[PDB]
DNA sequence: TAATGCTTGTGCCTTTATTAAAGAGGAAAGTTGCGGTGGATTAAAGCACCATCGTGCGGAGAATACGATAAGGCTCTTGCTTCATTTGAAGTTATTGACAGTTGAATCGAGCCGCTCAATTGGTCAATTATGGAGTCAATAAAGG
DNA sequence: CCTTTATTGACTCCATAATTGACCAATTGAGCGGCTCGATTCAACTGTCAATAACTTCAAATGAAGCAAGAGCCTTATCGTATTCTCCGCACGATGGTGCTTTAATCCACCGCAACTTTCCTCTTTAATAAAGGCACAAGCATTA
């Protein structure tokens, strides 16, 4: 028994995706390919976040990733930011920025 | 429960203003402030409250209020 | 009730990328919540696209599209491209 | 005597609170007021606490938002000191 | 193929409010996106509804709970009394 | 052979929302009263709009609603504006406003 | 001879406009914008007509909107004449 | 094609602003009204186009169109 | 510039608590086989979108005279900031009790599924009436005196 | 206020096209029966939320005093506006051509269903070290001279 995660080289998992698309109701029927689709999306997704999220938290001399370092990352990067502009990050503070006016 | 609007005390709303990047703050601020609050409120908690009356519970939970806030467009994350 | 989440395969993910940096339980919920709100944009957004073109089936195909609708500009090329590469690499096993 | 002048602790003050995390309203005050406004829809209602919670960081961010939009209007019309007229606008062509 | 609109029922009811008083077809096609589009908003509060309390079936309680939900106000008041008339009209027949 | 619309009180089709539902795939199962709640619902939106929509076509002695007629009721009224705030209504144009500042 | 003052003409533009339901945009050079603009996503594309007129609807009233908000953030400033930051506030605002 | 941006004249600009409620136009304004128009149509024509792509059709339609504009919040009734 | 208060950044001891590591089980993923329903292929009608041509006329482009609006400078006076003192209320800890959410079972109600069919609704064509095009007049308002 | 002039709305006559009415079929809603599941009620367990009390000490309230920022006023110069001439390409009408969209038949292929296995992922428990608390301390900055 290959795991399909293990077919498709992927780290999440294939199959409980499956299980949550049929769950769902999407769509009376499933491609076989669409929850390795779906999990191969989710899994870039989820490193791109987490290398942002350690390079912010490697500047700040941290070995840990806290919520503060996940909105740093979200912030701070164009895109992410477009797909993430109308979402709170619990705990995470905001971007430091002053206008250019209130300085002395 | 009265006037507890009143518990959203001007240092607080001070301190928002400052994370918010504000420099001057004038003095009818902090009343503006607490209505404008209000209201925000007022359009989550009942839609919260919502949910909670379809479950047939008498008791909000943080799912219900994460629901509302997603609801107006306002997602929030750490609390799922 | 044992629940569901995606905090093991994040985790695994955090190794692959950053091999000596871990996460907090707070960070953890926060990424497992950024998961399942992107699956359930990608799947409505494929459901609407089966609806639309009166197709019972969802495929790669529908998904890839979601994915171009939703992503923006290089994320969505980048996203494709992985899951392009995912879906060769099942088939050919 | 040492004084500073106006506008340098309200420098720092920015740049101190930007950079924390914390919450920023009272805990109590502000459950208090939640109960208060949810007493008008559902009389006899129970608060899980994380709910209070959620709902507090959703109006500070909310507010932290607003503030910056307000910010922004101030500027716009020559100013540094925020206006009830700029929350009013901003909070027009937001949709509001 | 037949094309499925409101165009009949939606003439109907204005003969019932303004009897003198007729519709254009542009204002006709527009007020046909407008209840399909409430239908829409409606239908799908409802199924998130029922997927929230892990309810297979779609009650008129989903309903009532979706009007409210997604109509503002004395419209979501007026529309539940609306809708609990109707659903009390059809039981007791 | 009485119909579901006749046996509800409604002018709106309770059969062909019932289809509607059970097409759209919302849930597995469809209670009995939720078409006809529907139905009420959809009934009684329209009804407000066209009330409103042949007002404002009789204040322009007009005896035919246009899109402009339909456009004007909506933003007009507050509950309708609030539901459709989001919505274009072609050939509408805009509601009729100048800024008191502009006026000499 | 006889000459309206500045913005007595406008006024008048402005109540004509504000009444019609017409399209402000001229059709063809909107349509060949549209082409243009689709080029860059997919050579030889084909445009329904019903698609570009919904397009040049949607496209005027965003434009509409857009400018009511920017006339809003030009009163803000104590000015009748929109300018650039004003657009520029507007949809910085409106989350643009 | 090319240059057809330019065929949004100022005078048409100018209708749309007198349709907004504006009394004065600065110069510079017709050329950010421009761009931030283009800005606009490259982001619905592309949802427009994907939607043209997934059908396996070469024809934009007026559905693409509106389920395009809806994407983004921008209903649009009278072409449903 | 420069001396000096001053707040914030930096280095180190402590502890702790918040995360790393491990186990039993049980819930869920992988496998196998069948068969039917859905996607892919091909051909054809017809229709619908692109390109052409003509024209003629209303709208766009450019120049002109100009007034009035935006921008800069000045002044002042009041409103908000910074700081110090007093207090009073939020925060934390430990405890109680009772309400309400959750899980488990039976069961009676209710909605899915098949098939018939007939009653309602949509495509198609004729048509009249509300509305536009155009001309003319009466009321309104703006601009100079 | 007055008087002249430009603009716009009402009023009417004629065209016109656009909505209303009527008919044939088509297709789908209503009915009826059988059956399995689900949601309603009941009950117990159990999690946790409201309330209590106490103490503390840190943040909020209030006032003094100071200063600098917003607002009003004045001046200017330049730049958007109203008007006119001229020009030019948008738009409407008619027509050809073709390609591409929809429909229908056909075949194959692939995914849902069902049951068995087996394995991996999740509560529960234990540990350990990254970072906050606290103390000491250096330095870049602001402030008045």
């Amino acid at each position: 028994s290959v795991s399909k995660s293990m077919k498709a080289g992927l780290q999440f998992p294939v199959g409980r995706i499956t299980r949550f698309l049929k769950k769902g109701r999407y769509a009376q029927r499933l491609g076989g390919g669409a929850p390795v689709y779906m999990a191969a999306v989710l899994e870039y997704l989820a490193a791109e976040v987490l290398e942002l999220a350690g390079n912010a938290a490697r500047d700040n001399k941290k070995s840990r990733i806290i919520p503060r370092h996940l909105l740093l990352a979200i912030r701070n990067d164009e895109e992410l930011g477009k797909l993430l502009s109308g979402v709170t990050i619990a705990h995470g503070g905001v971007l430091p920025n002053i206008n250019s006016v209130l300085l002395p | 429960l009265r006037d507890n609007i009143q518990g959203i005390t001007k240092p607080a709303i001070r301190r928002l203003a400052r994370r918010g990047g504000v420099k001057r703050i004038s003095g009818l601020i902090y009343e503006e402030t607490r209505g404008v609050l209000k209201i925000f409120l007022e359009n989550v908690i009942r839609d919260a409250v919502t949910y909670t009356e379809h479950a047939r519970r008498k008791t909000v939970t943080a799912m219900d209020v994460v629901y509302a806030l997603k609801r107006q467009g306002r997602t929030l994350y750490g609390f799922g | 009730k044992n629940v569901e989440t995606y905090k093991i395969y994040i985790f695994k993910v955090l190794k692959q990328v950053h091999p000596d940096i871990g996460i907090s339980s707070k960070a953890m919920g926060i990424m497992n919540s950024f998961i399942n709100d992107i699956f359930e944009k990608l799947a409505q957004e494929s459901s609407k696209l089966a609806r639309y073109n009166k197709k019972p089936t969802i495929t790669s195909r529908e998904i890839q599209t979601a994915v171009r609708l939703v992503l923006p500009g290089e994320l969505a090329k980048h996203a494709v491209s992985e899951g392009t590469k995912a879906v060769t690499k099942f088939t050919s096993s | 005597p040492h004084r500073y002048r106006p506008g340098t602790v309200a420098l720092r003050e920015i740049r101190k609170y930007q950079k924390s995390t914390e919450l920023l309203i009272r805990k109590l005050p502000f459950q208090r007021l939640v109960r208060e406004i949810a007493q008008d829809f559902k009389t006899d209602l129970r608060f899980q606490s994380h709910a209070v919670l959620a709902l507090q960081e959703a109006a500070e961010a909310y507010l932290v938002g607003l503030f910056e939009d307000t910010n922004l209007c101030a500027i716009h019309a020559k100013r540094v000191t925020i206006m009830p007229k700029d929350i009013q606008l901003a909070r027009r062509i937001r949709g509001e």
